[PDB]
C-alpha cells in the first residue's frame, strides 16, 4: 500500500552523504514513483501541458521584458523594436500571445474532464480550491497583460473591466482609482499592470506547488469510482518511465499544432484593432475583450430588465441592488458555486461514467459554456439576449440544484469493482 | 501578569504592521500629479453648427455639439414619462428635472438654450464613448460596448446604463469660447 | 479570381520585383499624405524582401524630408538609421506602418483602392470634400441612402481619401503594364513586408518545427507501445 | 532524539480533515518545534534579520517598479516622482536603498560567525555551498539595482564592471556585447538589468528555502564542538517562543535602528554624485563603486606589476595570463576558496572557542577585511599598493595553508561536553 | 560660526519665510542661467516650504517662459502643472533641481556663493572669461598657481560662473536688510527644499517610528526575561 | 532495440531542448538597430587650436585634441625602449611601431603630423574616461578609475592600461572637418 520505496539511500557514497539534503529522496520517493492507475485515459495529461505552457510563458515573458518598455508613449514602438529587430522577436511575442490560448484552452478541459469524473467530490476538495484559486489569479494576470501593448483594445478592455469595480456602491469609485492610479487610465495604470504581470506567475507556481503537494498525497481519480485498494495493489503501476512517455507523446502533438499555429495561423485569435494606437478619444466597434473571458462578460451584460424572467425588476425592491451591481455578483457567483460544487453534489457515488441524466446534463453544460463563448461577441440585440439569459440561467441551475436531484435519485447503474480493469 | 504582557505584546505587533501595511496600500492612489484635475478653454470659433466638437480634459472627451432642428424637435417633444434618468446630470445647477430647457446649457451669455450642448462623453454604464454624428434608435449617440441608446438631449434610453450624460460645470466666455472647469 | 498574393500560403517569400514596384508608387503617391513612422530605412536591404542597393537607400535616405535630432536641436541629414517620415495632419491620413495586420488585410488594401468609381444613383451629387469608395466601411452616408433603420443602402462608404491612381501614373523601370491594378497589388505587398518583413523565416520555422516535433513524437509512440506491450497483449 | 511530535492530527475534526493537505504538521512538526541548543548567543539572530529584510527589499521593490521607467530618458525623472509625488516615495526608496546595506552589513556577520564557530565544518557543507551561491547571486542583484536610477555612477560603475568579462582572451568581447546587448552601455542593459533585478529574489527565497531546509535536517552549530546528544535530550528547548521572541528583539532594535538611519542619514552611504544624470563624455572622480565590493575591487585592482612580490611578471611566463586576467582570476580564487574552505581545515574539532591560534588568525582575518574595505576607496598611489597586496595575500593565505597547519598542530584546549552548559 | 540652518538636526522643518526669500532671489537672479526642471510649480503650494496663493502661483506660472506641448506643437500658456524651464548651454549653466543632494550639501552652494574674492598675489592677471572662487574645488587653476607636481596651492579654483549678487541686489518685502550673506543662506535653504521637500515628514515618520520600535522592543523584552526565568535562576 | 530506441529518443528530446534554448540566449546579442554602428563627420573649425575637442559616437567619445609644442616636444623625445605599448594601436594604418610620426595623424591632405591626435578616448584597462586638458605625471591624460598615465601622445604609461589609446580609421575633407568611420 502506497509503497514509498524511499530507495534506503543504499547505492553508494554519494547516495549516502546526500543524508544532509535529502533531495533525491523527495523526488525519487514521491513524485516520479508515484503509484498512478492503469485505467488512464488521454484526459489525464493536460497537467503536464499546463505546467509546460507555463514555464513558456514564464520564460518568454522573462525574455520580452528586457525589451519592453512601460509608458504610453515607447510601449507600442518597444513591440516593433521586438518584432523587427531582436533575433527571435516574433517567435517570443506570437508564442507568449497564443500560449495564453492554449493555457485556457487546456484549463478548460483539465476543468471538464474533473466535472466529469468527480474529481472535486470527496476527498479532492482541497485540490479544487487550490484550482480555482488559480484561475483566477492566471484571468487576472492575462487582463493585466493584454494592456501592455497600449494597443486599442488594451485602453477600452481595461476601461470598462475596471468600471466593473465601480459599479458598486459607497467603495466602487475609491476602488476603481486606486486601482487605475487615478480617475481614468493612463501610464500608471500601465506600470501596475506590468510589475502586477511580472509578479503573479511565480504566486501560480507555488500554488501549483500545493496542486501537486494535494493530489500526490490524495490519490490520482481514475476512470471509475473506485481507489488504489490499499491494504499488494497489483494494479497502480507507477508514474515513471510510463506515464511519463505518455503525457510526452501528447505534448510533443499539442507544441506541433501550436508551433504551426504560431507559423501559420498567428494573428487568428487575436483583435486587428489592437495594432493600431491608442485614442481615448474615439472607440471602436465590437471591442469583444478576448475568447477567454467572453462567458462571463455575456453573464453580465444579459441581465438588463429586459426579459419577462427579468430578476432585475424584482431585485429593485432593495434601492441599492441595481442592474449593474447584479450582473457582477452573478459572475462571481457563476465562479463561487463552481467552487462550492463539492458541497452541493449530495452523492455518495461517483464518476458520471456511471449516471447517465448527469451526463445529459453535463454535455448541456458543455453546449452552454460553447453558447455563452459564442455570444459575447455578439450584440445585445434580440434574439441574443433570451439565449444569454437561458444560458446563465442554465448554468447556475446546473450547480445548484441538478446537483443534488441526481445525488438523490441518480444510481440505475452497476459501479465497478476491481481498478485493474483486465477487460 | 502572563495574560495582560503577552496580549499587549501580540497588540503592538499588529499596530505597527498596519502602519507599515496601510502606505503599501496609499502609494496606489492618485498622486499629487494627478491631484490638480484643472480646466480648459475650448474656442467654439465657428466649427459649422450641427455636427460635433470633441476636446480632451481630465483624461475623458468633452463633447461639444451644436443643435439641429430635428435633434431640437425630437427633444423638446420628449415629457418626462419613459424617461430613465429624469435628473439632468448636469452639474451647473441643481437636481432640477431632466428637461431640455435646463438641459441644454447656458445662453452665450444671451438668451437661449436650443442651440448648444456639451456633456461628458462617458457612458455612464462602465465608462466607454458613445458613437455620434446621429446614432442609435432615437437619432443620438450609440454606446458600442454593450449596446445603449442614448436620445437627443443625452438621457439614456433603450440599455443598460441607468442614467444619462452628465454634464459638467461650464459657462460662456462672451460668445466664442467655453470655460470647461 | 480572388488575385491571390505570393505569399498566401504555406510558401511564397515575398517575391521582391513586386516589392520594388510598390516601393517606385508608394515614395512616388502615397507618400505625400502618408507615413510608415514603425518602419526603418535601413530594412531596404535586410534580406527577405527588396534587397536593394546601400548606397541607393543612403541617398534616398538624405533625399527625404529634415528629422531633426534626440539630443541637440539642429536640422540633421535625415540618416538612413532613423525611420521614414510622419505625415500627420491637415488634410494627411494614418500611418501604414501596420494597417496590413489591423485590418484579410492587403486584399482590403487592394479591394479598397480598387474602387472609387462615381457616385451611384441614388445620390448622384454626393458630398463636398469626401469621396466614395465601394469597399471602405467605416465611412459617413447620406440620408438618402441609409434605410429606415439607419443601415446604408449602399456596398462601401465614403472616404476621405481622394483616387490615388489614374491609367498610367508611372512607369516601370523594369517594363511591365504600369495599370492601376497592378500597382494596388505592388502597394499592397509592399504594406504587408512593412508590417510582417519576418514571414519568410517564420515559415521556415514552422517548417522545420513541424519535421523535428513529428519525428520526436513518432519515437515516443514507439516507445509507449513498446513499454504498454506486456499489458495489452492477451486482450 | 531529534523529537519531531508530528502532533498526530489530535486535536479536533479540524485538524483531522487537514489530512488532505499536511500543511500544519510540517510547520508545527519541523519548522516552529525544532529542538535548538540552550547555549545560543546573540550571534544566530541574524538569519532572520536576513529573512525580514529579504522581504522588505522585495516588497518595496514591488511598490518602486510601478512608478520607475526602465528608459535612459525616462529613469531619472520617474525616480524624482516617486521622491515627490508618490505617498510615501521616500520612504520606499530610503528604505529599499539603505535596506541592500543591512542586508550585505548582516551577511557578514552571518558569515564570520560560521568561520568562528566552525559551522563550515562537516556535516554542514551543503549549507556552506547554498549560502555562497546566494552570495553570488545578491552581489548581482545589487549591481544590477544600483544602475536602475542611470545616475553618474550607475554608468561607470556598469562599465568597469563589464569590462571584467572583457579582459578575458577569446571570450571577452563576446561576453561583453552579449551581456551589453550592444559595444557599451545604452537602454538594452537597462531593460536587462531591471528584468534581472526583478527576477533574481525569487530565486534567492528558493535557495533559502533550501537553506532552512538543510540546517533543519543538519543540527544548528551550537557555541561548541558538540551536538545535541540525540539518544531524552533535555537540553535543546523548541524554537517557539523562546528563540522566536529572542530573534524578534534584536530584530526591533536593528529596525529601530534602521529606521533612525533612513529618516536622519539616509544620503550617508550613498554617492552624491548618482544624484547627476549620465554624461557618456565625462567620467567623475572617485568612483568607488559601493560599499560591499570594495574588497573584491582591491584585490582586483592591487596586482599591477608594481611591487617586488608581484607574481604577474613571472605569471607572464605563459603570454595570456596578463596582469587583468589575473586580478579577474584572484577575485574568483577568493571567492572560491571561502567556499573550499570545509574540504580545507583538516582539523576533527571545531568551534575556535577551543583553538587560540586560530582565534588569533581569525581576528586578523577580520582586520584585513576592514583594511581591504578601507582601501578600495583611496587611489593605487604608494603606499596603499603595497597594503593592498599585504591584505590579499593574507586572506587567500589563510584561507590555503593556515588552516592545515592548525587542523594539525591546535589542540591545546579542554573541549566541553555535556552542551547543557549550566555553569 | 558655522551658520547653522534651521533643518540641520532632529527638527527644523523649513523656516518658510527663508524659503520665500530664497523663491525672491532665485526667480530674480539665479533663473537667468540656471534651471530646476525636476521642479513642479504647483509645489509652491504643498505644504512643509513656501506656502503660497495658489493664484500667485497660476500668475507666475503663465508669467514663465512658453513650454510649447506634448501632443500638438503650439506655444501654450505654460500652466503650473508643467515644470520650471531649463536653460541648456551658450553661457548658461547645470539644473539645480539636487544640487543640494549632489555635493553637506547647502553649505557648499552657502560659501561657494559666498566667495568669488579678486585674483590671490600668484596670478592677478588671471583669466579672460573665467572668474575666481575660493572654494569651488573642480575649476583649473593656472601652471603659476600649481606646486611641482600639478597639485594647485589656492583654496578653491576658477569657476565659469560671474559674481551672482552686489551689495544690495533686492529688497524683502517683508523688511530685511538684504546683504549678500543673508540672501545666499535665503537661497540655499530654497535649494534644498527643491531637492528634499518631504523632510519634515521624513523626520516625524522617524520619531514615530522610533518611539513605537522602542515601545514593542521593551515588551519583547521583558517577555524574553520571563520565558527564560526558570533557566536562568540558580546561576 | 531496446538500447537505440530509448537512446534515439532520449537524442532527439536533448537536440529539440538545445534548439529551443539558442534563441533566448541569441535574443541578448546586439540588435539590427544596434547593427548600424555607422560614421560621423565632426568639424575642426576653429576650436582654438591646443585645448581639446571631444564628440559622441558609437556610444563612446572621440578626442580629436589639437597639439601644443610643449606637448609635442615630450612625444617626439620618447624612444620606443620603456614604452607599454609600441604597437600605434591607430587602425588608420598596420602594426607600425608606436612612433610620433605615425602615432599622429594624416596630415590635412598636406604634409604634417605633429599638429592633431584624435583618438578614440576609451581606456584600454576597463573602458573608463581619462581626462585631459594637461593631467596626471606625464602631461597628458590620467584615469580616475584606476590611476593610469597616459602620455602625450596617448600610449600608456604608469599603470595597468595594458594597451595605449586606440586610433580609429579617419581621414581629412580638405582641411576644415573630420571623417570618423
Ligand atoms: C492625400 C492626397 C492621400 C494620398 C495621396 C493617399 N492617401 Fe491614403 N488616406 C488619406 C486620408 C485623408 C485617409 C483617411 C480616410 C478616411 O475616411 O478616414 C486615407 C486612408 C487610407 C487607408 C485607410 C482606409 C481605412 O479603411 O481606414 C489606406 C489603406 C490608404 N489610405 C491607402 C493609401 C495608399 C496605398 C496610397 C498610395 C497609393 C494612398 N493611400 C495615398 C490620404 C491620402
Ligand atoms: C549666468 C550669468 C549665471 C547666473 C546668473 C548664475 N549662475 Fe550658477 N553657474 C553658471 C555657470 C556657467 C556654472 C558652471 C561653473 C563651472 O565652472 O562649471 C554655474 C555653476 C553653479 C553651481 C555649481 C558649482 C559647482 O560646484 O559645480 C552652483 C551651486 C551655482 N552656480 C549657484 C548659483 C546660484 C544660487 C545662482 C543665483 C544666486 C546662480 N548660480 C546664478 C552660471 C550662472
Ligand atoms: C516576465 C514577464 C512575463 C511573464 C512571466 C508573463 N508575461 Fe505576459 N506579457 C509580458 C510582456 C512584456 C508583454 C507585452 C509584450 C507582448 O504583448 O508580447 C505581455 C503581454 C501579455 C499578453 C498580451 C499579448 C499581446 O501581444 O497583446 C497576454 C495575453 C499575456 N501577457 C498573458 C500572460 C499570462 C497568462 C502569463 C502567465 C500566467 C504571462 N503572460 C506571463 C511579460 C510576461
Ligand atoms: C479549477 C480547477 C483546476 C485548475 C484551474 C487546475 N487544476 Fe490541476 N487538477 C484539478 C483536479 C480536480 C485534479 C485531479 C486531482 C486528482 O485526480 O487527485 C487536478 C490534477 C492535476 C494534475 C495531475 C493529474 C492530471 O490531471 O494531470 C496535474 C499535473 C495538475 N492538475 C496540474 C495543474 C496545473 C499546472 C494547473 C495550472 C497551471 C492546474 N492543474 C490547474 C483541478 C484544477
Ligand atoms: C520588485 C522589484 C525589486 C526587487 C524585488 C528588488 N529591487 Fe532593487 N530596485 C528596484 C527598483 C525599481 C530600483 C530603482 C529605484 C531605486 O533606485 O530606488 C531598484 C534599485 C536598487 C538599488 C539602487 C538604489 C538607488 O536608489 O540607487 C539597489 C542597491 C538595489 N535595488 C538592490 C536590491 C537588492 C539587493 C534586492 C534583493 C536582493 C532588491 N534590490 C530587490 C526594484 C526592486
Ligand atoms: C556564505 C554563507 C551563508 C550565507 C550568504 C547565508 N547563510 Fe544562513 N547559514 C549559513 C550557515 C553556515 C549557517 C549555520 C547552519 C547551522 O548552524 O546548522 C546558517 C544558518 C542560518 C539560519 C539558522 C541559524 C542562524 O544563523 O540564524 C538562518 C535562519 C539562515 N541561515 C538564513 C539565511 C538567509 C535568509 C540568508 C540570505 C538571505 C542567509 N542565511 C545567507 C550560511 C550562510
Ligand atoms: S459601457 Fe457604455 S454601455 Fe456598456
Ligand atoms: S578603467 Fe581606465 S584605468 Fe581602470
Amino acid at each position: 500500500s502506497g509503497i514509498p520505496h524511499d530507495h534506503y539511500e543504499p547505492k553508494t557514497g554519494i547516495e549516502k552523504w546526500l543524508h544532509d539534503r535529502l533531495p533525491i529522496v523527495g523526488l525519487v520517493y514521491d513524485t516520479i514513483m508515484i503509484p498512478t492507475p492503469k485505467n488512464l485515459n488521454w484526459w489525464w495529461i493536460w497537467g503536464i501541458v499546463l505546467a509546460f505552457t507555463l514555464v513558456l510563458q514564464i520564460v518568454t515573458g522573462i525574455v520580452l521584458a528586457m525589451h519592453y518598455t512601460p509608458h504610453v508613449d515607447l510601449a507600442f514602438a518597444s513591440v516593433e523594436h521586438i518584432m523587427r529587430d531582436v533575433n527571435g522577436g516574433w517567435a517570443m511575442r506570437y508564442i507568449h500571445a497564443n500560449g495564453a490560448s492554449l493555457f485556457f484552452l487546456a484549463v478548460y478541459i483539465h476543468i471538464f474532464r474533473g466535472l466529469y469524473y468527480g474529481s472535486y467530490k470527496a476527498p479532492r476538495e482541497i485540490t479544487w480550491i487550490v484550482g480555482m484559486v488559480i484561475y483566477l489569479l492566471m484571468m487576472g494576470t492575462a487582463f493585466m497583460g493584454y494592456v501592455l501593448p497600449w494597443g486599442q483594445m488594451s485602453f477600452w478592455g481595461a476601461t470598462v473591466i475596471t468600471g466593473l469595480f465601480g459599479a458598486i456602491p459607497g467603495i466602487g469609485p475609491s476602488i476603481q482609482a486606486w486601482l487605475l492610479g487615478g480617475p481614468a487610465v493612463d501610464n500608471a495604470t500601465l506600470n501596475r499592470f506590468f510589475s502586477l504581470h511580472y509578479l503573479l506567475p511565480f504566486v501560480i507556481a507555488a500554488l501549483v506547488a500545493i496542486h501537486i503537494w494535494a493530489f500526490h498525497t490524495t490519490g490520482n481519480n481514475n476512470p471509475t469510482g473506485v481507489e488504489v485498494r490499499r491494504t499488494a495493489e497489483k494494479d497502480t503501476l507507477p508514474f515513471w518511465p510510463y506515464f511519463v512517455i505518455k503525457d510526452l507523446f501528447a505534448l510533443a502533438l499539442v507544441l506541433l499544432g501550436f508551433f504551426a499555429v504560431v507559423a501559420y495561423m498567428p494573428n487568428y485569435l487575436g483583435h486587428p484593432d489592437n495594432y493600431v494606437q491608442a485614442n481615448p478619444l474615439s472607440t471602436p466597434a465590437h471591442i469583444v475583450p478576448e475568447w477567454y473571458f467572453l462567458p462571463f462578460y455575456a453573464i453580465l451584460r444579459a441581465f438588463a430588465a429586459d426579459v419577462w424572467v427579468v430578476i432585475l425588476v424584482d431585485g429593485l425592491t432593495f434601492g441599492i441592488v441595481d442592474a449593474k451591481f447584479f450582473g457582477v455578483i452573478a459572475m462571481f457567483g457563476a465562479i463561487a458555486v463552481m467552487a462550492l460544487a463539492p458541497w452541493l453534489d449530495t452523492s455518495k457515488v461517483r464518476s458520471g461514467a456511471y449516471r447517465p441524466k448527469f451526463r445529459m446534463w453535463f454535455w448541456f453544460l458543455v453546449l452552454d459554456f460553447v453558447v455563452l463563448t459564442w455570444v459575447g461577441a455578439m450584440p445585445t440585440e434580440y434574439p441574443y439576449d433570451w439565449i444569454s439569459l437561458i444560458a446563465s440561467t442554465y448554468w447556475f441551475a446546473y450547480f445548484l440544484v441538478i446537483l443534488p436531484l441526481l445525488g438523490a435519485t441518480e444510481k440505475p447503474e452497476p459501479i465497478p469493482a476491481s481498478i485493474e480493469e483486465d477487460f | 501578569r502572563r495574560d495582560f504582557l503577552y496580549h499587549a505584546t501580540a497588540a503592538t505587533g499588529v499596530v505597527v504592521t498596519g502602519a507599515a501595511v496601510w502606505p503599501l496600500i496609499n502609494q496606489m492612489n492618485a498622486s499629487a500629479d494627478v491631484k490638480a484635475m484643472a480646466s480648459i478653454f475650448v474656442d467654439v470659433s465657428a466649427v459649422e453648427v450641427g455636427t460635433q466638437l470633441t476636446v480632451k480634459w481630465r483624461g475623458k472627451p468633452v463633447f461639444i455639439r451644436r443643435r439641429d432642428e430635428k435633434d431640437i424637435e425630437l427633444a423638446r417633444s420628449v415629457p418626462l414619462g419613459a424617461l430613465r434618468d429624469t435628473s439632468a446630470e448636469n452639474a451647473n445647477k441643481p437636481g432640477a428635472e431632466a428637461t431640455d430647457e435646463n438641459r441644454t446649457l447656458p445662453a452665450f451669455d444671451g438668451t437661449n438654450t436650443g442651440e448648444w450642448l456639451v456633456m461628458l462623453g462617458v457612458c455612464t454604464h462602465l465608462g466607454c464613448v458613445p458613437m455620434g454624428d446621429k446614432s442609435g434608435d432615437f437619432g443620438g449617440w450609440f454606446c458600442p460596448c454593450h449596446g445603449s441608446h442614448y436620445d437627443s438631449a443625452g438621457r439614456i434610453r433603450k440599455g443598460p446604463a441607468p442614467r444619462n450624460l452628465d454634464i459638467p460645470v461650464a459657462a460662456f466666455v462672451d460668445e466664442t469660447t467655453i470655460k470647461l472647469g | 479570381p480572388d488575385h491571390a498574393f505570393s505569399f498566401e500560403g504555406i510558401f511564397g517569400k515575398y517575391d521582391q520585383a513586386q516589392l520594388r514596384r510598390g516601393f517606385q508608387v508608394y515614395n512616388e503617391v502615397c507618400s505625400a499624405c502618408h507615413g510608415m513612422k514603425f518602419v526603418p530605412i535601413r530594412t531596404l536591404a535586410d534580406d527577405g524582401g527588396p534587397q536593394l542597393d546601400p548606397t541607393f537607400v543612403r541617398e534616398y535616405a538624405a533625399g527625404l524630408d529634415t528629422i531633426i535630432d534626440k539630443d541637440s536641436g539642429e536640422e540633421r541629414d535625415r540618416k538612413e538609421t532613423d525611420m521614414f517620415p510622419t505625415r500627420v495632419g491637415d488634410g494627411m491620413g494614418p500611418d501604414l506602418s501596420v494597417m496590413a495586420k489591423a485590418r484579410g488585410g492587403p486584399e482590403y488594401i487592394y479591394n479598397y483602392v480598387i474602387g472609387f468609381e462615381e457616385n451611384p444613383e441614388c445620390a448622384p451629387e454626393g458630398i463636398d470634400g469626401y469621396y466614395y469608395n465601394k469597399t471602405f466601411q467605416i465611412g459617413g452616408v447620406p440620408d438618402t441612402c441609409k434605410d429606415a433603420a439607419g443601415v446604408k443602402i449602399t456596398h462601401g462608404s465614403w472616404a476621405r481619401m481622394p483616387p490615388p491612381l489614374v491609367d498610367d501614373q508611372v512607369t516601370y523601370e523594369d517594363g511591365t503594364p504600369a495599370t492601376v491594378d497592378q500597382m494596388a497589388q505592388d502597394v499592397s505587398a509592399f504594406l504587408m513586408w512593412a508590417a510582417e518583413p519576418k514571414l519568410v523565416a517564420r515559415k521556415q520555422m514552422g517548417l522545420v518545427a513541424m519535421v523535428m516535433l513529428g519525428l520526436l513524437s513518432v519515437m515516443l509512440y514507439l516507445t509507449n507501445k513498446r513499454l504498454w506491450a506486456p499489458y495489452k497483449g492477451h486482450k
